[PDB]
């Protein structure tokens, strides 16, 4: 399993062209904000390929 | 007036642009700096040599990841001067269009005290830094 390559899956808005974002903050999928590292209706911004 | 700060968070949350021109050379670097409350550059005054010398570089404190870095050739510029009115004018234009950070510049001799020089002058491009970052607010860096 080569999980060394990650890709961004959740974002608040589409970034501009030729822009690089290395934000590792937990995305807020629900109406309530998220805190810490985990939480209900919260997801990690990066995911590994299979 | 030496350098400027560029970024959107300025607290190690995202990337930021660092442009500083101190008594040695110009440095252009893009890291996740931790900018403090009042970052500036300190210069000693009259250290029994009848001259000046920079000794403080309080701008940031850490850098986790750096995507861009550039150090210009070192040079020697004076750090002294006491005149009753301004003698030089520095005009710059910065634009962030499609990740290209265009920088314009122009210099002209002026003789004014507390007024903007009324006149006209053209601005020429100098460099194109492909920082590709999101800039929201900026902050200048003065000398002590
Ligand atoms: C002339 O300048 C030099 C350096 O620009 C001075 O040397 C420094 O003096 C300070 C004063 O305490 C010290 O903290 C530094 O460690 C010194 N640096 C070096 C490399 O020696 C020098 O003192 C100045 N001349 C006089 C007469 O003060
Ligand atoms: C850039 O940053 C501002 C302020 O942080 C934000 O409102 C905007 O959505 C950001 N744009 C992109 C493309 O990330
Ligand atoms: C600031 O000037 C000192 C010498 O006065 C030099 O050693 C240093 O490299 C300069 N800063 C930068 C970022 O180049
Ligand atoms: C930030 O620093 C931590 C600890 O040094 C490191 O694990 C992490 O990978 C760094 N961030 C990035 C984007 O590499």
């Amino acid at each position: 399993g080569n999980y060394n390559y990650l890709y961004r899956l959740f974002r608040k808005s589409n970034l501009k062209p030729f822009e690089r974002d290395i934000s590792t903050e937990i995305y807020q999928a629900g109406s309530t904000p998220c805190n810490g590292v985990e939480g209900f209706n919260c997801y990690f911004p990066l995911q590994s390929y299979g | 007036i030496r350098g400027w700060i560029f970024g959107t968070t300025l607290d190690s949350k995202t990337q930021s642009l660092l442009i500083v021109n101190n008594a040695t050379n110009v440095v252009i670097k893009v890291c996740e700096f931790q900018f403090c409350n009042d970052p500036f550059l300190g210069v000693y005054y009259h250290k029994n040599n009848k001259s000046w010398m920079e000794s403080e570089f309080r701008v940031y404190s850490s850098a986790n990841n750096c995507t861009f870095e550039y150090v210009s050739q070192p040079f020697l510029m004076d750090l002294e001067g006491k005149q009753g009115n301004f003698k030089n004018l520095r005009e710059f234009v910065f634009k962030n269009i499609d990740g290209y950070f265009k920088i314009y510049s122009k210099h002209t001799p002026i003789n004014l005290v507390r007024d903007l020089p009324q006149g006209f002058s053209a601005l020429e491009p100098l460099v194109d830094l492909p920082i590709g970052i999101n800039i929201t607010r900026f902050q200048t860096l003065l000398a002590l």
